[PDB]
């Protein structure tokens, strides 16, 4: 009896059409005692709710720790992808058989958070909706002979990073990773 | 037990743990389940949202009252496993709570004897209150499955499993259940 | 037609199960029962005997 | 384009774990945007959790 | 798996007493939503190819 | 293994899961649940002493519902060992001289 009675008790509240008399009072609705004392307004858009709580935290955090002044908030290009564990304008790097991968990509990325920083430390990128491994780190994965040259390193908008390798003896340019028009990274 | 910035800000800042004579102890973010059950674009049926909005609730000092009696419009009832669940105290759930205190807490050797004794009570209450009604009622009259005709069964499977408003079977597996039963009727009553 | 118009061609059959009956006697409607016996018989027999 | 979401799997339901862990590993190897996996209703053993941590290409594991 | 349209066609030839061939027919099979080419399925069973591979009893290692 | 986790699990979902496993994975779950049972019986033994000591004469109704509670969990474990037992057993199984036949009086019956 206990199984028959209790078996599959949680869909009914979403589908009253399929309950005798379309009667809520028959039904199991899951809800917290304490949290119930804030659930007052029916059919509030989820964005309105979740923003409410977030914009509430800012309004306050701003008051305590930034003397009610948005101008004191550190600006960054893009917020995200920081594992919770951890300036030169015209440089030249030279991969060996020793060069550690993590060190090598810190260097190319540089200090500032911009398109170059993403390009070399973003582990993933998006084709349409899917998440493919970052091809720009595949290409620049270091090995004996490959020679990176950065130019305008300290002004993102014109920075150019230019990989060169051995090609039929001599050393020629094989990749040219840069900005086109403002929001497009070309990897020629 | 979170709903706004105001109750959740002391946990962001670390100052919640000051109240208990500890040093500040701040948290890296929050989760809101219960809060978000009445949002515009969940599937919770309108009448259920009204039922949620009606639950007054209770502060953290008092929430453990739920193990005894409806507290802010909310009780705890045991699952089939004995895990607590926090549910709004609808008629349904109050019946569930009654049967936890009376029938399901009995040892196995007292269980079947008690069901025979309380049978007509249990059926009145399933039909009146609970989301799963007693199967074998025809025209509001509580039978048993052995005192129902093959027709009375077919007609009642359709009543409980087929939705007249949408004109469809709630779940295809339910349609296969009734279809299998009609195929039994043919097997049982055909000569050839 | 692969096994699409040579596989959905085939129907479902009902093998009968045994519905053993008690064979209680068929009771006819009253109007048909009064043909069989003569009309004078009503109230004439002591059914206790 | 670029959005993610996650997946809750009840630990005390051995059947959902049996079809659902392989389903993530599969969809995550095709690059579906599944940022993380919360295991509800329990905490797995070290040897299990170790297999979730290494084998499903997840950003983080939720534990309740 | 299902074909939108199947089409088999070609000359039918007869070997004459002299062993010159002559056209005496045409294959003209056309279909809509089909799962197969029946013409080739027919000729595989009821006919033969001009050449027939025959396996040695034992494969011989050359090198 | 998520079957045998020292905590009560719903038996319908256990039975279904247990179907799809290898025989050595079943053998592992069975070992694990048996060990859980032994831990609960050695726990219920200790609880049996502190009852028998105190029943020699509050904080006795508490020792009593600690052993009532262990029997709820223990019922789930041996309900789980029974499903394992059932799954084990499923894997094992899957002259004539009268002219009645030929009429030899007739010319054509022989083989005309
Ligand atoms: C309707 C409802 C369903 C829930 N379902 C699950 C679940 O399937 N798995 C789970 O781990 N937690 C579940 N929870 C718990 C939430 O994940 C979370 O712990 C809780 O809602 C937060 O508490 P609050 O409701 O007091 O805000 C559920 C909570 C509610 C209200």
């Amino acid at each position: 009896f206990e199984i028959f009675f209790k078996k599959d008790s949680l869909w009914q509240s979403e589908h009253l059409e399929a309950v005798v008399d379309q009667d809520v009072q028959r039904t199991c609705i899951l809800h917290g005692p304490v949290a119930a004392q804030f659930t007052k307004v029916i059919d509030e858009p989820i964005k309105s709710i979740m923003d409410g709580i977030h914009d509430g935290h800012i309004k306050k955090l701003l008051h305590q720790y930034y003397g009610d002044d948005e101008s004191k908030i550190p600006a960054v290009e893009y917020f995200g992808g920081e594992s919770p564990v951890d300036s030169e304008d015209s440089a030249v790097f030279k991969a060996t058989s020793s060069t550690d991968e993590e060190s090598w990509f810190k260097a190319l990325a540089g200090s500032e958070i911009n398109w170059r920083h993403a390009s070399f430390l973003c582990s993933f990128i998006t084709q349409d909706k899917m998440f493919v491994s970052n091809p720009i780190r595949k290409v620049f994965k270091p090995s004996q002979g490959m020679v990176v040259e950065i130019s305008n390193g300290n002004t993102s908008s014109k920075t150019v990073v230019t990989l060169s390798e051995p090609v039929q003896g001599e050393l020629k340019p094989t990749v040219i990773l840069k900005l086109l028009k403002e929001n497009i990274i070309q990897m020629e | 037990g979170f709903g706004s910035a105001d109750d959740t800000y002391p946990y962001l800042t670390g100052e919640w743990s000051t109240k208990f004579d500890y040093p500040p102890m701040p948290f890296d973010g929050f989760l809101f389940g219960s809060r978000v059950m009445i949002a515009k674009e969940v599937k919770t049926s309108p009448d259920a949202k009204k039922c949620i909005a009606a639950c007054t609730g209770v502060p953290d000092d008092k929430w453990e009252q739920t193990y005894k009696k409806p507290t802010g419009g909310i009780v705890t009832v045991r699952s089939e496993m004995g895990e607590p669940i926090h549910k709004i105290a609808t008629r349904g759930v109050m019946l569930w709570k009654e049967f936890d205190e009376t029938i399901f807490n009995l040892p196995k050797n007292k269980l079947v004897p008690t069901l025979e004794a309380k049978r007509d009570y249990i059926i009145s209450r399933l039909n009146a209150d609970f989301q799963k009604p007693w199967f074998a009622t025809v025209n509001g009259q509580a039978r048993d499955l052995a005192t129902m005709t093959y027709e009375e069964v077919a007609k009642r499977l359709v009543e409980l499993m087929f939705i007249r408003s949408t004109n469809s079977w709630f779940d295809v597996t339910w349609r296969t259940f009734t279809g299998d039963f009609l195929r039994r009727v043919e097997e049982r009553f055909t000569k050839s | 037609n692969g096994n699409s118009a040579d596989a959905a061609y085939a129907q479902v059959e009902i093998q009968p199960r045994a519905n053993i009956q008690l064979d209680f006697p068929e009771l006819k409607p009253y109007k048909q029962v009064k043909q069989i016996a003569p009309a004078e018989l009503e109230g004439l027999l002591d059914l206790e005997r | 384009k670029g959005s993610t979401f996650g997946i809750n799997l009840i630990y005390v339901n051995p059947f959902m774990l049996q079809w659902g862990i392989p389903l993530i590993k599969e969809l995550r190897s095709k690059g579906y945007p599944i940022q993380f996996l919360t295991i509800g209703a329990g905490v797995p053993s070290l040897e299990v959790a170790s297999e979730y941590i290494e084998t499903l290409g997840l950003k983080y594991l939720g534990l309740k | 798996n299902i074909f939108s349209s199947v089409k088999c066609f070609g000359p039918i030839k007869v070997e004459l007493p002299t062993k010159e061939t002559v056209e005496i027919g045409i294959v003209d099979y056309e279909a809509g939503a089909s799962h197969g080419n029946p013409v080739v399925d027919f000729l595989k069973r009821n006919g033969s190819t001009l050449e027939q591979k025959v396996n040695l009893e034992n494969p011989i290692p050359i090198a | 293994s998520a079957g045998g986790i020292r905590r009560p699990i719903q038996i319908e979902e256990f039975k279904t899961a247990i179907s799809g496993m290898s025989d050595m994975e079943l053998a592992q779950i069975k070992t694990e649940i048996e060990n859980s049972i032994n831990h609960l019986q050695r726990s219920n033994a200790r609880l049996g002493k502190y009852i028998a000591k105190l029943e020699g004469a509050g904080d006795l109704a508490l020792y009593k519902d600690s052993v009532r509670e262990n029997e709820i969990v223990l019922n789930n474990y041996n309900e789980r060992v029974d499903a394992l037992e059932q799954e084990t057993v499923y894997r094992k199984t899957g002259v004539d001289m009268d002219n009645s036949n030929v009429d030899v009086v007739t010319p054509n019956s022989i083989f005309i």
